[PDB]
């Protein structure tokens, strides 16, 4: 069992990743009618005015 | 060429079976690279992310990440700039590439740290022995400029100048500061960075080791069980002896 | 006419051969050059007192008691896997058969617990030659079948019959001829 | 294997595949013979490997000594002579 | 399938007096079989790539679950390979088994053959000092024939090209062993074993209760001297100078194969003409596939004791074993006229007494 | 292994009545062997990084001596693969060759599912647009467990580890299927082939002479047409898109599967709950391998002509064909609610039409 | 395959394995027949292949025509109507 789990384990996400951050927006420049992209947790988000 | 001569063995509280690793003096042996070894040397696999929770807390390691600036980019004008480093940097290096480590250091390239001790022979006791092994020329020997000699490196003449100092840096603990006590600490520390993963691994091996001993004994005594019945068995020739 | 020439240099050759041929028995000539005959002669009162006495005087120790600790004859120690000895031991009589069976199985079991026997078991001389009556006669029987049908690379259908076709007579002794059937309960040769 | 006399078989029942190996390899007893067997829950098992332990290692140690030790210890003797070659080449060739 | 499982692994009937040394065949398969699951395991994060090949084995152990633990099990694992085919090789000269296992013995040469070149062929992965040094020497070591190095390499000097083909071929050849394992077996188990006192017997006794105890006792041993090997590092199997990035314009100063190929390594130290060399490999093997028909080499009816217990003559073979192990000495050295003087005295020795096989 | 070869494929006996259409098993194979040779050659130089896997590609076609050829016969085999595996199946519905071949269907259905799982990964190592949205597409449709597309991806998104053992995946299961032939063969010829007259004969007749050269014709066919769409490119089967290198922010305007795939994309348009849409793919095959045990669904006795010569009524497979090809026409076209409309038309029927074989 | 009582043979001698197939499908001939063949070294044939070619493509094409074209041709029909529906939708849905 230990070796099966271990096994198992291997081809879990490596311990680099870990998927943690925050970040923040600048809303200045942006103009009516307009959608700007921005780069989140590895997806994309859409902020529109 | 030569047979180089063998280190002595020194007692790190390693080289034991049962031991693990030492995590003061693997702290001091941290400040002494940064505070020295850094200069001219690089450990290119090592990431800050590596010593929160193994050897220092992590808000203490977030504030010697922010010490450093490291490059990033490109921006929206495809400009690169430089911002404070952060936990999932690695360590900087002091040199753009090796032609540049080269020229500052007379041609010869500092290697990379990040396995020293796995890439030698002897290993700890060997960089222990080297760190104090700077001495006068021998009668008959003379070496050119920017060349030393040391008693335990191979051909004895060597690029890296005579490394240690006293009281060259400080410790938050309170120890005192001499080549010796550093020679320790940083061997300490470099044979931890080889394989952060040493504990892990031998807290694993005592575990798997002794539950197939036990094992072995079984399955010497099942064999046996079945060795007897015709170890001990009787045929006879012609007619009934014994019954 | 290439075939037909040659056949005459071979024709030539075996006629001379033919011709040289006794009408009774004369001894062989000796198996070594009069030189080394001469060289050993020399040398023999020191090779065979320092070195080859002593070297064949402890083979027949050593092989004695190997033997001895077991209970073996010296004919004891070879196979059947030999075709010469396999008729042989076809040829053996009831008793000498059935000692011999014996004496191996004693053999076998010794071997396995390593314990020596008492040394009143150990009294008895094992380089008797008990099979050489038969060995000879089974050399006779096996030299005249290939003086008799062997004396041809003889032709056959390949892959046939569970033989390959290159001589051999029982089946699927050979990787190419593995693996008889791929359905029902198979079978074996020797309830044909 | 075994000769063709050998394994000629008296019965004639057919012989089932996974007895193959079984009947290549028959051999007749002559003479017979009679066999006693213990089943093991009904032996002692560690104490009859113990109580032969003296007699089996006296043979097994009495075997091996000239074929497997005499020709070692030449061949550590060899190891050591070529360690003095060595030792006075060294400073032959580069001591003053 | 299901039958054929019956017939040779459970009612096929042995000698009563098989000890241990006829169990290490056993061992080396599962030392395959091993090797072939933690060999896939480790594909699954390799990187072929000249660039990056090194660092992305430094991922596995650094970032990775577990990862340490596959690495260091496939590589001490082939250790255990070569010990027990070493050990299960020199039973059989002892035994003179080759006398009617024929082809059997045959189809062991091919295999040891196989295993040799996967494990070369492994030893390039990691891409160190050690691995491209290695890969020169081999490749301008079968220079002979014009082109073939080049078209080998796949380049003029050993490249990514080279990379990738090297872990392609190392991928397959481990289950063409397999395939002739098969086929080892097969020519075995036609003949049937032969006893430690080179006898014929009817004291037979059948496999699954008696032999295959004593096969899962070694098998726990072994198991057991992996992991303690594998987890602690007792002995300094590989030379730490693979743990340097290449460099294609800088040997490194002192020079160390993995153990199995010392022996080889000291014939190349030791014999002046390169040819010579490559011609000593090659008549040592063809003189063990000699042996194969040794029956036919004299008319002296033949048997297989040899008696060596109790003779103070010993036995070729011994001195055969004495030989490599002095030659595996002699190959760790450095390169000294004295040292090469006991090295020729040596390599006469291991010729010889391979030649000398076939005179009985 | 020689007897084997001449019982099955040289003295095996056949019915004199065998046509063209039972020749295309062999054709599959074929093209099985021929992928295999051209993948091995492929993976010499292929690199597995998401950083570099695509220009790895590109580097065969414009630097490699006949690096074009490996690489088109490689993609354009695939489509040869499923067009002769779809014939071979719908033979089988035809004929109702499931009566009495029972395994046999039964392994085939395995074949077919290993061959779309190796065909939907090798569609992903060049690693284009095109491969990484469709990546990220099937491995979100099987989200339904947790942490499972995080585990078998190996990572938050599609990454170089995906790539990796992606590529190790595609290198394995091909021989796979060797073995599962092989199983499917012994089912075969424990049975005995089917006539397109379904009835039982004894004009049968010999396969070396006869049938053996008619598979060769067909084969000279195939290698024909291969090489004539390889070298010259006639039909568009591929996509452009994939030309593309990939960004993961960006989806690919229009997007049209490999062909041998647009069926199934056409339901995930038209069906809307997403679990609906996986469970249409789990019952249609599940109504497929219900058809192995048709025989015991009713008491009446079966007989295996269908009488579908002249028959105005037509048959259940031939619907079920038209269909099909029906939801590949509407799988290549934009989303729009009339495409929508006739496909749910389309779908019920090829629906229905399976569920109906069962009922007679 | 064959039912057993079809397969049970007259003979009594070994099936060779090369043969196994052959008598695993064994079959009586009931009543008993007769049969003539001409090598194929003495028979034209290509000729007999056109010579019967208008019958035999009045077969094939005969069988095909209800079950395999006339539902092609309901489908095509479909095909056609979906793509009226089409340019009809998107004039109205877009064009002012
Ligand atoms: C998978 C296989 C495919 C299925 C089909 C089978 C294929 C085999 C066909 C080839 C054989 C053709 C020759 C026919 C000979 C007929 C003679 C006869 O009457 O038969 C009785 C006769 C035996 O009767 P006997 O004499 O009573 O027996 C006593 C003993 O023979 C002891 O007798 P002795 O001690 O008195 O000495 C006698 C010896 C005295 O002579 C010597 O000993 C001379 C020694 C001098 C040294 C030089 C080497 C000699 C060998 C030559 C090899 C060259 C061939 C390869 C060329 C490569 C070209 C690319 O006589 C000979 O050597 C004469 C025969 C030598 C012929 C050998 C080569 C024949 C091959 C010709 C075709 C080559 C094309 C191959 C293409 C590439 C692929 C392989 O048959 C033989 O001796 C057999 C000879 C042929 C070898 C066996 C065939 C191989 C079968 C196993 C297949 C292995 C394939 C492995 C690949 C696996 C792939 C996965
Ligand atoms: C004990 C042996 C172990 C063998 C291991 C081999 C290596 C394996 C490596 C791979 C791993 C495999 C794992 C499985 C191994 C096998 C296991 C097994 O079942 O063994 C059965 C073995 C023998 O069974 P058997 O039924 O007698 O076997 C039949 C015989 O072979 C008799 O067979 P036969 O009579 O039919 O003969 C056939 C022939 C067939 O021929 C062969 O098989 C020959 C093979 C030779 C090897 C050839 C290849 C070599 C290749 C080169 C390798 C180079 C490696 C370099 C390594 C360097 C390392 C530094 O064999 C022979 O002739 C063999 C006899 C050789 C005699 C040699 C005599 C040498 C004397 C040396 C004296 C030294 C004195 C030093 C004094 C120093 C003073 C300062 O029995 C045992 O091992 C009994 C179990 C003992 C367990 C004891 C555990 C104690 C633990 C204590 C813990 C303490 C803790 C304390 C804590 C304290 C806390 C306070
Ligand atoms: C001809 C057929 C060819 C078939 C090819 C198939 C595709 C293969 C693809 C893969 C590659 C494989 C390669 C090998 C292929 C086979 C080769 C072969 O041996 O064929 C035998 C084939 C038929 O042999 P057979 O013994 O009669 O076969 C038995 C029958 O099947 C009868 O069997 P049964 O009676 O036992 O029935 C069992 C049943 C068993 O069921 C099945 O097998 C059903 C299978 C159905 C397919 C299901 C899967 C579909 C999956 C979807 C695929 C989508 C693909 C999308 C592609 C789009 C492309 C745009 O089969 C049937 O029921 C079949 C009957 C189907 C009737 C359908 C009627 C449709 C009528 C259409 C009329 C169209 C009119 C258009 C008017 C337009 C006006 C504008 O005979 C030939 O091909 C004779 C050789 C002809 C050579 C002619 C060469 C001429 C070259 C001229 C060059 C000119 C150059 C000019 C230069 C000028 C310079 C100045
Ligand atoms: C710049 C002044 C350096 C400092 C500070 C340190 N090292 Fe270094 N090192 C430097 C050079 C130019 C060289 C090359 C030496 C040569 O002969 O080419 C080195 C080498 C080493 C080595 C290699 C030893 C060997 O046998 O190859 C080691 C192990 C080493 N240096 C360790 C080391 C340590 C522990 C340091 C902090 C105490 C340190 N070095 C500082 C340049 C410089
Ligand atoms: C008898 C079977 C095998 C033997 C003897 C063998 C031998 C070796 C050896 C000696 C190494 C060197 C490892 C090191 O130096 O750290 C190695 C590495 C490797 N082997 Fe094998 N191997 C075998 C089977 C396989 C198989 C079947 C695979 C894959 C299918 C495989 C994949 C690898 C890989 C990926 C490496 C690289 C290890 C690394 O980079 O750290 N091996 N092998
Ligand atoms: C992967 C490599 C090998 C495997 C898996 C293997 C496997 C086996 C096995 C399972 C046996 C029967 C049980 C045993 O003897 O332990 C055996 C016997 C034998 N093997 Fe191997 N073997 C290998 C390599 C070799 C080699 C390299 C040789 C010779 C150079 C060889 C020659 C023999 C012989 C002669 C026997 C039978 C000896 C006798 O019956 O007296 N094998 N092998
Ligand atoms: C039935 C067997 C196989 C099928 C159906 C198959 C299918 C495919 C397909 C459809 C592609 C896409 C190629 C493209 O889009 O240009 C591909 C690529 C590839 N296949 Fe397979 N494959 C098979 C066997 C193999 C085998 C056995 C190997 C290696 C041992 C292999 C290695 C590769 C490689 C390396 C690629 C990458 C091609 C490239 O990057 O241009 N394939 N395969
Ligand atoms: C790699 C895939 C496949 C291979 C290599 C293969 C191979 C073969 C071969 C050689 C035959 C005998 C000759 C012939 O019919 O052409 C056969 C027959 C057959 N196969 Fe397949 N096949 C494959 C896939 C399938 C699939 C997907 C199915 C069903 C869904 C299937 C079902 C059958 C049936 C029912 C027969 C016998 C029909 C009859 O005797 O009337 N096979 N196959
Ligand atoms: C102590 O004395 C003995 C020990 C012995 N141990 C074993 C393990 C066997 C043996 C090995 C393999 C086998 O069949 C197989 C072939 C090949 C395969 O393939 C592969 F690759 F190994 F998995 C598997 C399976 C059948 C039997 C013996 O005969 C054997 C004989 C003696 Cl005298
Ligand atoms: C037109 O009518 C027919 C055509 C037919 N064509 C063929 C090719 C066969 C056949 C296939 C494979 C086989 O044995 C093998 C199994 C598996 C292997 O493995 C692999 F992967 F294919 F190489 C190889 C070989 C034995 C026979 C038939 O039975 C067959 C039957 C009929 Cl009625
Ligand atoms: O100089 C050598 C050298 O000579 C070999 C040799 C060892 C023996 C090998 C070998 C010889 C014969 C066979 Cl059958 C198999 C392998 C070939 C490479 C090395 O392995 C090596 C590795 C790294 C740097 C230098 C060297
Ligand atoms: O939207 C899709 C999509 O829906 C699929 C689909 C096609 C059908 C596939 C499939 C479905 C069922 C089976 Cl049994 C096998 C494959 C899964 C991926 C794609 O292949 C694709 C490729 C590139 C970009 C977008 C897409």
């Amino acid at each position: 069992r230990s070796f099966l789990c271990k096994w198992v384990h291997y081809w879990w996400v490596s311990r680099d990743m870990l998927a943690a951050g925050t970040t923040e927006v600048d809303l200045r420049p942006i103009q009516e009618g307009m959608t700007a992209v921005f780069k989140w947790r590895g997806k994309p988000v859409f902020v529109r005015h | 060429e030569k047979e180089p001569p063998h280190p002595p063995s020194y007692p790190f509280w390693f080289k034991s079976l049962f031991h693990s690793h030492d995590i003061p003096s693997v702290r001091r042996g941290y400040e002494v690279y940064r505070k020295v070894c850094a200069t001219c040397h690089s450990m290119e696999q090592l990431h800050f992310r590596h010593l929160v929770g193994e050897v220092l807390p992590e808000k203490r390691v977030k504030q010697i990440a922010a010490e450093y600036d490291v490059t990033d980019g490109p921006n929206d004008q495809g400009e690169m700039y430089t911002r404070p480093g952060i936990l999932g940097d690695a360590f900087p290096s002091p040199y753009p590439n090796e032609e540049a480590a080269r020229y500052a250091n007379g041609g010869a390239y500092p290697p990379d740290l990040s396995l020293i001790t796995a890439a030698r022979h002897f290993g700890p006791d060997y960089l222990m022995a080297l760190l104090g092994g700077y001495r006068d020329p021998p009668e008959g020997v003379e070496l050119r400029p920017g060349l030393y000699w040391n008693v335990w490196f191979p051909g004895n003449a060597i690029a890296m100048p005579p490394p240690l100092m006293d009281e060259m840096i400080d410790y938050e603990d309170g120890t005192p500061c001499n080549i010796s006590q550093m020679s320790k600490d940083v061997v300490n520390f470099l044979t931890w960075a080889t394989e952060p993963t040493a504990d892990e691994r031998k807290l694993y091996g005592l575990k798997c080791v002794s539950a197939i001993a036990i094992g072995t004994v079984l399955m010497t005594l099942w064999w046996r069980f079945y060795w007897a019945m015709y170890a001990t068995r009787r045929i006879d020739f012609g007619k009934l002896k014994y019954l | 006419q290439f075939h037909r020439e040659i056949g005459k240099l071979f024709a030539s050759y075996s006629n001379k051969i033919t011709a040289n041929s006794p009408v009774q028995y004369v001894p062989s000539p000796p198996t070594k050059g009069k030189v080394r005959r001469a060289l050993s002669s020399a040398l023999m009162p020191v090779w065979f007192k320092f070195f080859r006495g002593p070297l064949d005087r402890w083979n027949l120790a050593v092989m004695a008691k190997y033997l001895r600790d077991h209970g073996l004859m010296y004919d004891d120690l070879y196979s059947d896997k030999e075709p010469v000895f396999a008729r042989a031991l076809e040829l053996l009589p009831p008793d000498i058969q059935a000692a011999r069976f014996r004496r191996l199985m004693r053999g076998t079991y010794l071997n396995h617990l390593r314990l020596y026997l008492p040394v009143h078991e150990q009294n008895y001389d094992p380089f008797i030659p008990y099979m050489a009556p038969y060995v000879e006669e089974a050399k006779f029987q096996l030299q005249e079948e290939e003086e008799l049908l062997g004396y041809h690379m003889w032709e056959g259908v390949w892959y046939s019959g569970g033989v390959t076709g290159f001589g051999d007579k029982e089946p699927g002794e050979h990787f190419l001829v593995a693996l008889p059937n791929l359905y029902g309960a198979g079978g074996s040769p020797m309830q044909a | 294997g075994a000769p063709k006399f050998e394994r000629k078989m008296l019965g004639s029942y057919p012989v089932s595949p996974e007895f193959e190996m079984v009947w290549r390899d028959r051999l007749t007893a002559h003479g017979g013979y009679i066999q006693q067997t213990i089943s093991p829950y009904q032996l002692k098992f560690i104490y009859p490997f113990w109580h032969t332990f003296f007699a089996r290692c006296w043979c097994k140690c009495s075997a091996y000594a000239w074929p497997w030790v005499w020709p070692g210890l030449i061949t550590f003797g060899l190891v050591k002579k070529m360690n003095h070659d060595v030792e006075e080449d060294i400073r032959d060739h580069y001591w003053y | 399938f299901m039958s054929l499982f019956r017939a040779h692994l459970v009612f096929y009937r042995c000698a009563l007096n098989l000890n241990s040394s006829y169990n290490f065949g056993f061992l080396v398969a599962m030392t395959f079989v091993l090797q072939i699951i933690t060999g896939i395991t480790l594909a699954f994060r390799y990187t072929s790539e000249a660039s990056c090949a090194f660092a992305s084995v430094q991922h596995l152990v650094r970032e990775v679950a577990a990862g340490w633990e596959f690495r260091m099990l496939h590589a001490t694992t082939a250790s255990f390979v070569f010990l027990c085919i070493l050990i299960h090789m020199t039973r059989g000269l002892y035994n003179w088994s080759y006398s009617y296992l024929t082809t059997a013995w045959m189809s062991g040469l091919v295999l040891y053959l196989l295993t040799i070149a996967t494990a070369f062929l492994g030893y390039v992965l990691p891409w160190g000092q050690m691995s491209f040094w290695g890969a020169t020497v081999i490749t301008n070591l079968l220079s002979p024939i014009p082109y073939l190095v080049p078209w080998l390499l796949g380049g003029y000097y050993v490249s990514d090209v080279t990379l990738k083909r090297f872990f392609v071929l190392h991928f397959i050849l481990p289950f063409i062993g397999c395939i002739i394992i098969v086929l080892h077996i097969f020519y075995l188990h036609l003949n049937g074993s032969s006893n430690p006192a080179g006898i014929d017997t009817a004291l037979k006794v059948a496999f699954y209760p008696h032999m295959l105890m004593t096969d899962a006792k070694c098998l726990s041993y072994l198991i057991g001297l992996i992991f303690l090997q594998a987890a602690f590092g007792l002995m300094e199997l590989s030379h730490p100078d693979n743990s340097i990035p290449v460099n294609r314009f800088v040997t490194p100063l002192h020079i160390v194969p993995e153990w199995y190929f010392l022996a080889y390594y000291a014939v190349l130290k030791v014999i002046p003409s390169k040819t010579g060399g490559l011609l000593v490999f090659m008549s040592s093997l063809i003189n063990l596939g000699l042996l194969s028909e040794i029956r036919a080499l004299n008319t002296r009816m033949l048997i297989r004791q040899q008696f060596m217990t109790r003779n103070v003559v010993s036995g070729w073979v011994i001195i055969w074993v004495y030989s490599m192990i002095f030659l595996i000495i002699i190959g760790s050295a450095i390169p000294q006229a004295t040292y090469i003087l006991y090295g020729r005295l040596a390599t006469i020795l291991y010729l010889t007494t391979g030649l000398v096989l076939c005179l009985y």
